[PDB]
């Protein structure tokens, strides 16, 4: 800490003292069923894009790494996590949404865009959170004579919330003069045929889209990852996985009413303080193992090279991971003398180090 | 606002005016010396319990090393503020068992045996008055343990690597020192502040003092059962204004409201993201890969260490301030306890 | 109907999140019912669907299931989906699709785009219900709080902090609304929320039970 | 600008202690003047022979 | 005519606030203490202000620094003579050289330069494309402004924290000349002192 | 180089705010001196302890 090979004599805060943790917990919630991801990924048409579809998906264990062995795709672009941490974390629910766009629009599908799909077909939203998964369909998707199944929104009189879908067919006014349901003069019909073609450029080939959206909120978990639940323990000092985030602290049983639709408890600093066993109804404290600071009193290294330690806001008649107790921690190797002299080396609360001949010792006095 | 009471002094080329009377007035003047000693652990604070968090940190160099220094400095100097005021006398001196200082009446600011920490009356009535802020000077780890009713801002304070630190003298030697300086001052005079203590009866050091100011020592010895009254009755005005009014200490409980402001102000910016994804270290740690979580953490650990640089740069400040105070408080420690002093108004 | 109007007096805070706190101060942005703010009495003995300002406010002093389900929608008798709550005294059905419906919608005691149904508990079990109804990002929210009276005359003076039910992901656009009456004298409270600034106090048994608007008065912003 | 302020608010209180300390340094000011000037108890007044 | 720079200052968010006491009120509390210390000497300090003649004064304080008092009373004529030339002596400086209240023109200059230059750092891009918010916020998307608007937000931060700083220690350099200039009206108005320099 | 720029910045600014603190405290330290200057050196001084 001084970076020299010698040290004077007086009392150095050199280092910190912390309790390892021995053990490693994991609780996830018990639940056996498989999801359905076999299910969303093919199919013999899409829906459109003006009627997406979404599929509610909850109580279940997720496999992700059989989702590249379903489609081959390229872009499997995640937004708020990675795509090779989904596995280890856990949270409450998805949402797949499907749906046929071309290959020039793939790059709307994206928070706080700016577009024809995203301003009147399919928007998502500004926090959107999880994955969007696209690849080329030109296989399935395109016919020689054009195809006339897959619709989009031309234009509308106002601009779509975030996961909002229309399914309305209403002649489009853009005048003064009502429509009167014939599709005239400023009267379009807003639906609008893609017309996919083989002969086509690479930009504008078909290309099947399925956006998986993560609920990461404070709700009981019901659908992630398959990890092994081990046992419980408690009053030791471990590390803990409560459905997804981890930590280091010592469990005990806690007398905080919690509300039954409540899930975690926060200190001032947004840290977790209390938190409920995904598969017992039960809550638990989450507090910190043992720590300190630790000080070194040394004489010079002319004069001797023993130290004493003070291990400062611990009581070491109790965890100690010649003792005496002072007001300023406690210290080691130290003998305490019942006398009175001038205060050599600071210590604390009225106590003094020095090094007499009553050998040589470090001793403490008043 | 009102400056104050209109007068008009009627001075004249030919006319003066003399007192033919006195009073003895007792005044109180309360100066702050010390303040609270903090430690602050930077990898507990900024990080806490991370290893990337704490690799990422030693890439940033020796910025935690000199803030230790730096709060390492105003530790040592708070105890050097306190040693350069109350430790003055080489000898602590006792008053003698007789209490007959003529006629003058020192009761309420002499210490009693009744108690096992030595202090007077109005000391135990200044002591009463500052509602301190409980800080960890005392160990409290077993009640920070101990899930007992709700966490309190100690603990949070603690948990997140702030320490308190215990002042190196305790109330009961700083009591002892000033019981010292007022048996000197009582029985010897400003003789104890030159070297040995020299007896006097208080009744010639006090026609000493009127000689100082400028009155023949004929006064008091005529007039002797009267500033005897006036003084006692003086003391008991300033014990019954220090019964009743509770905001003339207003400075040190200024001094423990601004230490535990900072250390809460501190406490309270750790859940701030600064432009991250989350406030919290584990959910991007679990949330994400290897660079993009490195991104996340680099951002959290300037957000801190700005943080950090603020609260030792607002403490160094403070701590020039009170070295200021601590240093007025010893010169009138010197120069209005351990003698007379002929400059107005100090 | 009768149309009156009442003083809002302090009510109407909700749970902003599902986590715990206890003995903090906690200061939250969200779509809020300001205090001291002018709500309508609506009396049902005759009927126009009213609007869904960014959200609305129920208060119903009655009992037993006189009170029941609420239509949510641009408009109505299909051209657009419609959320639909049906509540009885055994089951809750929630359904977003066009239905039929005539120009006074109610439920008698004695379709083809559809898409979303939905069924859990009933809602219900000297009687006031609150209710919160909320549309944000494509998602619909229920808070809801059941408090006792002294004297049926108006707003009680206090604060009963509403809890959430469900979360449902509906989807659609909400501009319209009207409620729903049972037929073989209704009155209820319609109050909109509005995007306030609160400062909400916990005890150290973790329930609100004191808040402060923001923008009420100085002495508010004093606060804040 | 509302979106600069939406993305201060996640900088926690760094303008509340500097304002604090603004407010603390603009007091301290006016104690300075009263501490210097405000002296005496009643506003003396000279005779007007001179 | 042209743009001010108090204006730049007041429409970028930076605003001087008034002195509680008035000119007035500073010139009203310097007259009263005139007036004292001209009539009573130093018992106005110590307590009510008894009056005495000027002469008698003056030979009190004769007598303060060791001369017998007839040396006041056999030169009277010429110390007042003396006094008044000196008075118009200062009189004639103070209307001749402006070199002497430097140190409160160094003041006034600190106290502008420190706003001047927190409002020129507000033209700086520290990093981003712009300096301009507006021009950040209509030339890009959400993502790349945000990053933009941080840069930004970080560099004002820094600068605001950098001007906090620097005026807290003037506020302490301030704070001890006014301790300083407390004592020296206690000591030298209200009574006579007998250090040698003060 | 920004992030270096950066980390430069920071530690040059912590360098000038320390040299600033430690100039108000030596600039203290010789007010006094020149105090003891005027006041022991030049004359006989009756202050206790001074
Ligand atoms: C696609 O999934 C279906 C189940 O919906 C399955 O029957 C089919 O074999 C899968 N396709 C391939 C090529 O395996
Ligand atoms: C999960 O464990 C809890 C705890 O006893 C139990 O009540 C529940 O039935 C279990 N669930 C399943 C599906 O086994
Ligand atoms: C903590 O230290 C105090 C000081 O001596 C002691 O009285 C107390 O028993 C200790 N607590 C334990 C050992 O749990
Ligand atoms: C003394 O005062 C009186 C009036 O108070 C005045 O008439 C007289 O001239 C004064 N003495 C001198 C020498 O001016
Ligand atoms: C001094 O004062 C105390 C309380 O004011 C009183 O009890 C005591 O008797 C007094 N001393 C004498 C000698 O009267
Ligand atoms: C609500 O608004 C109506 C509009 O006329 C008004 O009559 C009524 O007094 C208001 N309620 C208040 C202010 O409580
Ligand atoms: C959809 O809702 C928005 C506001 O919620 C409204 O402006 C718009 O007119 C609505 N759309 C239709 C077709 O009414
Ligand atoms: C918290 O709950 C306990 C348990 O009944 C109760 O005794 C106490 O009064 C409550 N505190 C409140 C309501 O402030």
């Amino acid at each position: 800490t001084l970076k020299s090979f010698t040290v004077e004599k007086g009392i150095y805060q050199t280092s910190n003292f912390r309790v390892q943790p021995t053990e490693s917990i994991v609780r996830f919630p018990n639940i056996t069923n498989l999801c359905p991801f076999h299910e969303v990924f093919n199919a013999t048409t899409f829906a459109s894009v003006y009627a997406w579809n979404r599929k509610r998906i909850s109580n279940c264990v997720a496999d992700y790494s059989v989702i590249y062995n379903f489609a081959p795709f390229f872009a499997f672009k995640c937004y708020g996590v990675s795509p090779t941490k989904l596995n280890d974390l856990c949270f409450t629910n998805v949402y797949a949404d499907s749906f046929v766009i071309r290959g020039n629009e793939v790059s709307q599908i994206a928070p706080g865009q700016t577009g024809n799909i995203a301003d009147y077909n399919y928007k998502l939203p500004d926090d959107f959170t999880g994955c969007v998964i696209a690849w080329n369909s030109n296989k399935l998707d395109s016919k020689p004579s054009g195809n006339y199944n897959y619709l989009y929104r031309l234009l509308r009189k106002s601009k779509l919330k975030p996961f909002e879908r229309d399914i309305s067919t209403e002649i489009y006014q853009a005048g003064n003069k009502p429509c009167n349901g014939v599709a005239g003069p400023n009267c379009y019909s807003p639906l609008q045929s893609y017309g996919f073609r083989p002969t086509y450029g690479v930009g504008h080939q078909p290309y099947r889209v399925v956006v998986l959206s993560f609920e990461l909120l404070h709700a009981p978990a019901t659908v992630c990852g398959p990890k092994k639940s081990t046992n419980l323990v408690k009053n030791k000092c471990v590390n803990f996985n409560f459905n997804g985030l981890t930590g280091t602290g010592v469990l005990t049983e806690s007398n905080k009413k919690f509300l039954p639709f409540q899930q975690f408890g926060r200190d001032i600093a947004d840290t977790t303080d209390a938190v409920r066993d995904p598969q017992t109804l039960e809550i638990l404290d989450i507090t910190p193992c043992s720590f300190g600071g630790v000080s070194v009193i040394t004489p010079g290294t002319n004069t001797s090279n023993q130290v004493a330690v003070l291990y400062q806001g611990v009581n070491c008649t109790e965890v100690p991971v010649n003792v005496f107790q002072t007001r300023a921690g406690c210290l080691i190797g130290a003998e305490y003398v019942n006398n009175s002299y001038e205060c050599d080396i600071p210590i604390g609360a009225g106590i003094c180090a020095s090094y007499q001949t009553q050998s040589q010792s470090i001793i403490a006095y008043t | 606002m009102s400056l104050g009471a209109e007068n008009s002094v009627a001075y004249s080329n030919n006319s003066i005016a003399i007192p033919t009377n006195f009073t003895i007035s007792v005044t109180t003047e309360i100066l702050p010396v010390s303040m609270t000693k903090t430690s602050v652990d930077c990898t507990m604070y900024i990080c806490g319990d991370s290893t990337e968090c704490s690799n990422l940190l030693l890439q940033y160099g020796s910025f935690c090393t000199q803030l230790k220094r730096a709060l390492t400095g105003i530790a040592v100097e708070q105890d050097k503020n306190t040693q350069e005021v109350f430790a003055q006398v080489k000898q602590i001196y006792k008053t003698p068992p007789i209490k007959y200082f003529g006629g003058f009446n020192f009761s309420q600011i002499l210490p009693d045996p009744s108690k096992p920490s030595k202090r007077s009356f109005i000391e135990d009535l200044l002591f009463n008055k500052v509602t301190l802020a409980d800080a960890g000077f005392i160990k409290q780890y077993g009640d920070c343990l101990g899930d007992i009713a709700a966490r309190d801002l100690i603990c949070a304070q603690k948990f997140n690597g702030l320490t308190v630190l215990p002042p190196l003298l305790t109330d009961e030697m700083i009591a002892q020192y000033t019981s010292a300086l007022l048996a000197g001052t009582i029985t010897s005079g400003w003789t104890f502040g030159a070297g040995a203590a020299l007896q006097i009866p208080f009744a010639m050091q006090m026609a000493y003092r009127f000689n100082g100011i400028g009155v023949t020592q004929n006064v008091l010895y005529e007039n002797q059962k009267l500033i005897a009254n006036q003084f006692n009755s003086a003391i008991g005005k300033i014990q019954d204004s220090l019964s009743s009014t509770a905001s003339a200490l207003g400075k040190l409980q200024d001094v423990v409201n601004h230490n535990a402001q900072a250390l809460n102000t501190l406490v309270k910016q750790l859940s701030s993201k600064f432009g991250a994804i989350s406030s919290v270290l584990n959910d991007i740690l679990s949330r994400l890969d290897k660079v993009e979580a490195e991104v996340q953490i680099d951002r959290l650990i300037t957000g801190r260490l700005q943080s950090l640089q603020t609260y030792v740069t607002q403490q160094l400040i403070r701590a020039a301030e009170i070295r200021a105070s601590a240093n007025l408080a010893a010169t009138k420690m010197s120069e209005c306890v351990l003698g007379q002093s002929k400059r107005v108004d100090f | 109907r009768t149309q009156s109007y009442t003083n809002s007096f302090t009510r109407g805070v909700y749970y902003p999140d599902k986590v715990f706190r206890s003995s903090v101060l906690h200061s939250t942005h969200d779509l809020f019912l300001p205090f001291f703010s002018n709500v309508t009495w609506f009396h049902a003995i005759h009927n126009p669907a009213l609007p869904f300002n960014d959200g609305v406010y129920f208060a119903s002093t009655e009992k037993s299931n006189i009170i029941r389900g609420w239509i949510f929608g641009t408009t109505l008798d299909s051209k657009t989906q419609s959320l639909l709550i049906v509540n009885n005294a055994t089951n809750v059905v929630i359904k977003v699709c066009e239905f039929q419906f005539c120009n006074d919608p109610f439920l008698d005691v004695y379709a083809n785009n559809c898409t979303f149904e939905y069924v859990s508990q009933p809602f219900l079990m000297k009687n006031l219900r609150e209710f919160v109804f909320k549309n944000i990002d494509g998602y619909f929210k229920i808070y809801s709080k059941h408090t006792p009276i002294n004297l049926e005359r108006d707003l009680p003076q206090g604060f009963s902090a509403l809890e959430p039910l469900v979360d449902l992901p509906i989807g659609i656009n909400i501009t319209r609304f009207q409620t729903l009456l049972a037929l073989h004298a209704a009155a209820y409270y319609v109050g909109y929320l509005q995007p306030r600034t609160f400062l909400l106090k916990y005890n150290e048994n973790g329930t609100i039970t004191d808040a402060v608007d923001c923008a009420l008065d100085p002495l508010s912003e004093t606060k804040c």
